[PDB]
């Protein structure tokens, strides 16, 4: 399984962000909101393949959750979909990126602003955010924004969709990095 | 669902679909509660679940 790919949680569908790891543990990023009052993850609808537990999860403020594995054979690999990911930046303004989400697949766009408040309501504010003119749509939480083979962050949420154009927020993954002290592979 | 704390600039993007009387899947409560919203309240929630 890798970045984009679908995750299900008790409650509903976000999208595997970024595989890293700790020593030899392994681990997987998506958004917090996902997280947040989830404990186990599957890799299918049915709930019939267990991936992990989550480990941790930081929103509203941060978007940011990590879910240790538990399934010791399906593979865990260090890429988007099939695009290699081999270290992690800093999104900068007029950054070309790319998501990859469970629902809507691949879509490209610019980095348009950082450290943008993305308010959620009900006091669900999140800080620190990047922006961009990349679409997303509801199940692509949590996939991974990267550019080329860095890693860049993971997606939190926004407006409009894919078939009309939108904004959306991501995640800075080097702060989720650092958090959990993990790293991309 | 109620939307009255609605609208919202922005929604996460969780997938937890709701069936709105336009037969459409909305993919999750904010997304349904911005369209209802912008139909300016002719919208209304069908049924829990895809439709």
């Amino acid at each position: 399984i890798s970045g984009g790919d679908a995750i299900y949680s008790s409650t509903g569908r976000c999208s595997l962000g970024f595989n890293v790891r700790s020593g030899s543990t392994y681990y997987f990023l998506t958004a917090g909101h996902c997280t947040d009052g989830a404990t186990t993850w599957w890799a299918n609808s049915a709930r019939t393949t267990v991936l992990g537990t989550t480990s941790g999860s930081s929103f509203p403020n941060n978007d940011y959750g990590i879910v240790r594995y538990t399934n010791t054979t399906i593979p865990k690999d260090g890429t988007v979909g099939g695009q290699d990911i081999t270290s992690a930046a800093n999104a900068t303004v007029g950054m070309a990126v790319t998501r990859r989400g469970s629902t809507t697949g691949t879509h490209s766009g610019s980095v348009t602003a950082l450290n943008a408040t993305v308010n959620y309501g009900g006091g669900d504010v999140v800080y620190g955010m990047i922006r961009t003119n990349v679409c997303a749509e509801p199940g692509d939480s949590g996939g991974p924004l990267y550019s080329g083979t860095r890693a860049i962050g993971l997606t939190s949420g926004g407006s409009g969709n894919c078939s009309s154009g939108g904004t959306t927020f991501f995640q800075p993954v080097t702060e989720a990095l650092v958090a959990y002290g993990v790293s991309v592979y | 669902v109620d939307c009255s704390e609605y609208p919202k600039p922005a929604c996460t993007g969780e997938y937890r679909p709701l069936c709105g009387s336009d037969n459409k899947t909305y993919g999750n409560k904010c997304n349904f509660c911005n369209a209802v919203v912008e139909s300016n309240g002719t919208l209304t929630l069908s049924h829990f679940g895809k439709c």
